[PDB]
């Protein structure tokens, strides 16, 4: 069964604003991207399925327990020990005032790691892992780039090995070299292991060289469900045919 | 009782929430318990947590112990000892052996605590987390979550800009398995001594007016890594009036050009050695 | 911040014996008594009634005679007294409408109906130091006219009547209550004017009169002063009806202030408010005077002057927390400018070799 | 309607004087055994006050407030508060209370204590209010 | 109508919250009131000592309908002046005897997980606290082990040997006897041994 | 038609007469004297002589007795009191080098010269009212110790010569006198010093806890 | 004590600092420092004032005919 089953999931805090008529099944080892235009709402479906917005209507489903069935506790700690989140702006989802390899321990620390050798050894292993030099690792994340910090807060969430991770365009203010670059190394992540992730952007070429499935989402509903090289190459509704005229 | 005043200085309304307050903070170890009092103003700044937990829980037949840094000559113990004979006229007694209620300022004594003893602590903050999280909203229900490891943050990045574990005073440890407290500033040397305690030990803050207990026989252990255990870095310097040096020791200033020397902080157990 | 200080038992023992001697003066005269200050040195009594948070005569003027006479100890005397005392009750809100008058005057009429009620005051007297009171006399004889009291009606109300003033309306809101929660700023009206009436009175004096020179100017009219005794009224637990347990003597000042503009009314006046104990009524009037100008960020007028910046004012009113910062500093603080000598000598060192 | 003459004498023993009161009430030589179920306790009564006088609460401040209870033999209960901190003022107040609810004692004591006090306090009123007026201000005055 | 309370309620109050608190921090241990000579029957003296002590107006008491009566609301709304409420749901101190029933038990307020503190305090008299089925007690305040054999009821054995509400969350039992008092706080690992 | 009438000055007379008969108080007590109100109320005193402008312990005491314990009342009386007076001479500048100590404290050193002294002070003791004040009583003997003072040099001079401080070095310039020209900001350091000494003393207090932020 | 704290923060001119809160204006310090003035100026709205407040009067009642009637 899907991992993640979402049905009927509206929210409009504003008139058209937000989201409705939202479903998907999502699997183990499929990423699924999200596109649309700014007011279509695809951030409010990102916050919403991430445990953080809850909706006026509808079920989401993870494994075999509803998402906000679960209690306050609970959902807290799915966000920080099995599930991932990296936003677009890598400060908020790193502390400031820590080492690089201090958010990244802070994680198995949580979990109850209790050993400074251990967690400085897994936090130089997944810094060496999305590239980060390992010799600043007492670095702090203000003084490194965009894409570095990017990485660091990749590698915070994937320490504790999550198999759902949220990317609500971690892309958005990066070169396009940078951007290519980190978008070949989250491909090369995501193939190593088997963890499924949830792709928001804004521009159909993030989409087209990660993610596997696509969705668009129109005003706050989805059009027509999407994939690879056939909705960028055959786009079928007129809205699509629209974006894709648009980026090219 | 002095004249005009009720005793312990305290009206039996704040007394009876105090004591509510105690009793839940027991049943609750490590958990500061709230308590909605009134605001009263007091000449020594400590006090407004330290003496309310003292009027609320002393009585006519208890032996009182007012003990600043572990000494007992302190100003501000002396006068907190003077105002408790005023308005209660309980015995008062330099020796941890013979006290029966001990009001300490950032101080545990080295006598070891027997059994039908309460060792009250004046705290200026009662949640270690203040220093990171401004919002209280979320520091309340993180309790509940369980979420802990923030303030392992700054055990973890103490060595890192230091080298070495630094927190020496108001180290955060865990009661019960369950709650982590932050003890009044007492020195890392004392808390050891917080493990499994024959007395009951009472914390209280009146700036924030949160109060929390540990009772009796109660596991508190500090917090800290695996790979870096909590340790205590043993003394190499000896009292300059007894000598031994098994004891936390203390600076006192002599001049005005800096010269000093070190004595036991715990005046009491100085003066027992000295007599030795 | 907090220096451990040891040594000085004998010594503060000494000090406090040689005040207590030198508070009871020469031996020779009486003993000042309790009832003969807060008869005849009444003015006392009442700020340090209004200041300290006790309406009661005796307990202030005992802690004046505590404190050889000093306003701000006498306060801090009252003001700690009052953590043992128990809060029987709320008393019902006061009606100044049946206040009992013993003094009543408008400024913004020649003549209203109840009539310019001068009472005891010492307006208009001339500021000639009266020698003879360096011995005995006799006070003088309190001539006799109508015993009747006519409707004195706020005159205020006439000019709400008029549509020229608001009506205080009451939201049914709950007062806020600093004596058991700090204040957070900003602070609703409630707990600026409880704020306000503890206020030092010097303090609020000089802002009042900041305001009036200019320094956040409000336009202020004494539309009316009123000095008499109020009825305090109860509804205890163990009854279920109000029970009228005694009066007490307060002064309350109603401020016209300058008129507004609002969007979609017609033109009106503000208005300030203040109440206290007893019958000194500047500090009434002082307290008027910062209420409207606290109430800036209610009419949306931007601050111009100290007197309506909000936590200036009232984060340094109270003479308790004031005195306790000074007094901390007279502390023995040894250490701490050790280490501030040691911190100015590298200075000297480094900017002079 | 008891209420309002409870309240009435109720009233009229809390703004007595404490002399005036225990001189009557001895003169009166009337006593019924009674106990203080609540001793007389003096605390505190918070002061609540209007804006503009009849606006929004706010607190004024607090006053000093006596509060004392006694039970009669067949069971009636004597209420008391009093501004001030007089405990035997209170406890004579909370007497006179459960005194003036026995049908022996509410005519006589009314016509004896209650009503006498009343006028006294009336009469010192009214002077004080002569002599107040002796200040009034004259501006106009009708002429025929 | 009216029951008389502590002959000194300020030394008295504070003795027996004194007792009270060393049952408290030391779960399983017996300690006398001594104070009050005479408890507001049906309730008995350590009952009647640990609400004058401890209750007032922010402190609703639950009498149950078996202890419930005129004469202990009437005395206990005077002396105390404490609000009296009906069903257990609203209930601060609860006051039930041995035929508490296990709905009543359950109504109970236990805390919450941000505010531990702000459930009920069960008091439960009983016929005897040293003669039934045998109990041991470890954890906190306890030193090494207790044993106490108090006459409990089933529902409330069930509830202190499988406490279904995790910690922090738990009323506090208090188990009472004339004068002596017993106190089981949330935090007690007890057994069946 | 309402023809106007004259009630003026006997609406001040009768309110000055009802304010004297207010200060006056219950006549069952005696009057207190101006001698117990200087004596005993001395702090009031030591307030009404600084802001008042007249060091005479006396008039301060007959102002607060004049002014029924009103504090600004009675310094209002003593400054306009300071008009009717002629100025008789002009002091030599104070030395505060040879006051005979009744207190004497430093919180910088220790061991300054002359030592320590307490003296009468309300410093360290509890704000409990002392409701045996409620009645007759009389204060505890004093204790007594050696009844030699020893030379006391100001803690600044120390400073000074540890090179730590500036010492505060007179250059001979006239001191503005508020008291004959009307105050003209910016004020030098003199004018400065002579209008805070009648300064308010809650209004200063006020100034100096918020200089604290 | 509260004289020379306020005597240093008034020495802000001389030191080359910048007047950091109301203690530190030498103007608004001074001004309203001296109790006579400020109680004298406070106490003087006591004084009848009935034609100032006529003007005052008569202007808000030209403007509340205008603004509406
Ligand atoms: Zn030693
Ligand atoms: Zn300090
Ligand atoms: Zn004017």
């Amino acid at each position: 069964q899907p991992l993640l089953s979402v049905n009927n999931l509206t929210h409009l805090y504003a008139p058209g604003k937000g989201f409705s008529d939202v479903s998907f099944d999502l699997w183990p080892g499929e990423v699924l991207g999200i596109v649309g235009e700014s007011g279509s709402g695809k951030t409010t479906l990102l916050k919403s399925i991430s445990a953080r917005l809850t909706p006026q209507q509808g079920e989401i489903h993870y494994e075999n327990r509803s998402l906000y069935a679960m209690s306050e506790a609970d959902r807290r700690r799915l966000l920080r020990t099995e599930w991932g989140v990296v936003h677009q702006h890598p400060l908020d989802g790193l502390r400031r005032q820590v080492s690089a390899g201090g958010n990244i321990g802070e994680r198995l620390m949580a979990t109850g790691a209790r050993h400074y050798g251990d967690i400085r050894a897994t936090a130089q292993k997944w810094l060496e892992e999305v590239e980060i030099p390992a010799n600043r690792i007492d670095d702090l994340p203000t003084t490194f780039s965009g894409g570095m910090q990017q990485r660091l807060q990749i590698a915070r969430n994937l320490v504790t090995h999550p198999k759902l991770v949220f990317m609500d365009e971690p892309t958005g203010g990066l070169d396009v070299s940078v951007q290519a670059r980190l978008l070949d190394l989250l491909r090369g992540l995501v193939v190593e292991l088997n963890l499924a992730v949830v792709i928001v952007t804004h521009d159909l070429g993030v989409a087209r060289l990660l993610a596997d499935r696509l969705l668009v989402m129109k005003q706050g509903q989805v059009v027509e469900s999407g994939l690879t090289d056939r909705v960028l190459d055959d786009p079928h509704h007129p809205y699509t045919q629209l974006l894709v005229s648009s980026v090219l | 009782n002095l004249s005009g005043y009720n005793f312990a200085y305290l009206d039996e309304q704040t007394k009876r929430m105090i004591r509510r307050a105690i009793l839940k903070a027991v049943a609750i170890p490590g958990y500061q318990v709230p308590f909605g009092g009134r605001e009263m103003p007091m000449p020594y700044g400590w006090g407004t947590g330290g003496i309310q937990l003292t009027a609320s829980v002393i009585g006519e037949s208890d032996v009182l112990k007012v003990i600043d840094q572990g000494a007992d000559d302190t100003t501000n113990a002396v006068s907190i000892r003077n105002f408790f004979k005023r308005v209660t006229g309980v015995n008062t007694t330099e020796r941890t052996d013979d006290a029966t209620l001990i009001q300490t300022r950032h101080r545990i004594p080295e006598t070891p605590l027997t059994e039908d003893q309460i060792i009250i602590f004046q705290v200026p903050i009662p949640e270690p987390l203040r220093f990171i999280e401004p919002r209280e909203t979320e520091t309340r229900t993180m309790h509940a979550l369980e979420e802990y490891g923030v303030m392992q943050v700054k055990l973890y990045e103490d060595i890192a800009r230091f080298g070495h574990i630094a927190t020496t005073y108001a180290y955060p440890v865990k009661v019960n398995g369950r709650y982590v407290m932050d003890p009044s500033p007492i020195p890392k040397f004392d808390n050891p001594k917080m493990d499994m305690m024959p007395a009951l030990q009472l914390f209280g803050a009146g700036r924030e007016k949160r109060i929390y207990a540990v009772p009796p026989f109660t596991r508190v252990e500090s917090l800290d890594f695996d790979d870096h255990p909590f340790t205590v870095q043993q003394w190499d310097e000896p009292c300059a009036i007894c000598g031994s040096t098994h004891s936390y020791l203390d600076e006192v200033v002599l001049d005005d050009a800096g010269n000093r020397m070190f004595v036991c902080s715990d005046t009491d157990y100085c003066r027992q050695q000295s007599e030795a | 911040m907090y220096v451990a200080v040891k040594g000085g038992e004998k010594a503060i023992d000494a000090a406090h014996a040689l005040q207590e001697s030198r508070r009871r003066g020469d031996t020779d005269l009486p003993e000042l008594s309790v009832a003969q200050i807060e008869q005849q040195l009444n003015l006392a009594v009442d700020r340090v009634m209004t200041e300290g948070g006790i309406a009661d005569r005796e307990l202030a003027a005992l802690a004046l005679k505590q404190a050889s006479g000093d306003n701000v100890e006498a306060i801090f005397l009252l003001r700690a007294y009052r953590t043992t005392l128990a809060k029987l009750a709320v008393s019902e809100p006061l009606d100044t409408t049946g206040m009992r008058l013993e003094r009543r005057i408008s400024a913004v009429y020649k003549d209203i109906p109840g009539g310019q009620l001068l009472g005891p005051t010492y307006d208009y007297t001339h500021r000639l130091l009266d020698f003879t009171l360096l011995a005995n006399g006799e006070a003088p004889t309190l001539t006799t006219a109508d015993s009747e009291q006519q409707p004195s009606p706020h005159v205020f109300s006439l000019l709400a009547r008029q549509g020229l003033a608001k009506f205080e309306e009451d939201s049914g809101a709950q007062p806020d209550d600093i004596t058991r929660t700090p204040p957070v700023y900003p602070c609703s009206r409630s707990s600026r004017l409880q704020q306000l009436m503890r206020g030092d009175e010097g303090y609020l004096l000089a802002l009042a009169y900041s305001t009036q020179r200019g320094y956040g100017r409000n336009h202020p009219f004494a539309g009316e002063i009123r000095s008499g005794y109020i009825d305090v009224s109860i509804v205890p637990e163990e009854l279920g009806f109000a029970v009228n347990v005694g009066e007490l003597l307060m002064t309350e000042c109603e401020m016209v202030n300058g008129f507004i503009d609002p969007p979609d009314e017609p033109p009106h006046f503000t208005r300030g408010y203040g109440l206290v104990f007893g019958m000194s009524e500047r500090k009434a009037m002082a307290m008027a005077l910062v209420d409207r100008a606290l109430q800036a960020p209610e009419y949306g007028e931007h601050a111009t002057g100290p007197a309506q910046d909000e936590e200036f004012v009232l984060a340094h009113a109270d003479n308790v927390e004031a005195a306790g910062f000074v007094s901390h500093l007279k502390l023995p603080h040894y250490v701490d400018f050790q280490a501030e000598l040691e911190l100015l000598k590298r200075l000297q060192q480094e900017k002079n070799h | 309607a008891d209420t309002a003459t409870r309240q009435h004498w109720m009233s009229v023993l809390a703004h007595s004087q404490p002399a005036e009161l225990a001189a009557r009430l001895n003169a009166l030589n009337i006593t019924a055994d009674y106990e203080v179920i609540r001793a007389a306790e003096t605390g505190l009564v918070q002061i609540q006050a209007r804006m503009g006088g009849t606006g929004e609460r706010f607190f004024a401040g607090d006053a000093t407030l006596t509060r004392a209870a006694v039970r009669l033999t067949d069971g009636t209960l004597g209420y008391s508060w009093v501004l001030g901190r007089d405990k035997q003022h209170a406890e004579r107040c909370a007497l006179i209370d459960a005194l003036m609810q026995q049908s022996r004692h509410f005519q006589n004591l009314s016509e004896t204590l209650i009503a006498p006090l009343d006028a006294d306090r009336m009469a010192r009123i009214a002077a004080r209010q002569a002599e107040v007026n002796a200040s009034r201000v004259d501006f106009f005055t009708m002429v025929r | 109508t009216l029951e008389t309370a502590f002959m000194l309620p300020v030394q008295d109050a504070q003795h027996s919250f004194r007792r009270l608190l060393k049952a408290m921090s030391e779960p399983g241990v017996i300690v006398a009131l001594h104070q009050l000579k005479r408890g507001w029957q049906p309730l008995n003296i350590a009952t009647t000592s640990v609400l004058l002590t401890l209750a007032d107006n922010d402190t609703p008491v639950w009498l149950s309908t078996p202890l419930n009566n005129d004469i202990v609301n009437q005395s206990l709304r005077f002396h105390t002046n404490a609000p009296l409420v009906s069903q257990p749901e609203q209930a601060t101190f609860a006051v039930t005897d041995e035929a508490i029933s296990s709905e009543q038990l359950n109504a109970l307020s236990t805390g919450t997980a941000v505010a531990p503190e702000a459930g009920a305090t069960l008091i439960l008299q009983v016929a005897s606290l040293s003669g039934g089925r045998m109990l041991r007690l470890t954890g906190a305040g306890i030193a090494e082990e207790r044993m106490i054999a108090p006459q409990l009821p089933e529902c409330i054995l069930h509830e202190l040997t499988e406490r279904p509400h995790p910690f922090p969350l738990g009323i506090d039992l208090i188990l009472t006897c004339g004068e002596r008092l017993l106190a089981i706080p949330r935090t007690t690992h007890v057994e069946v041994c």
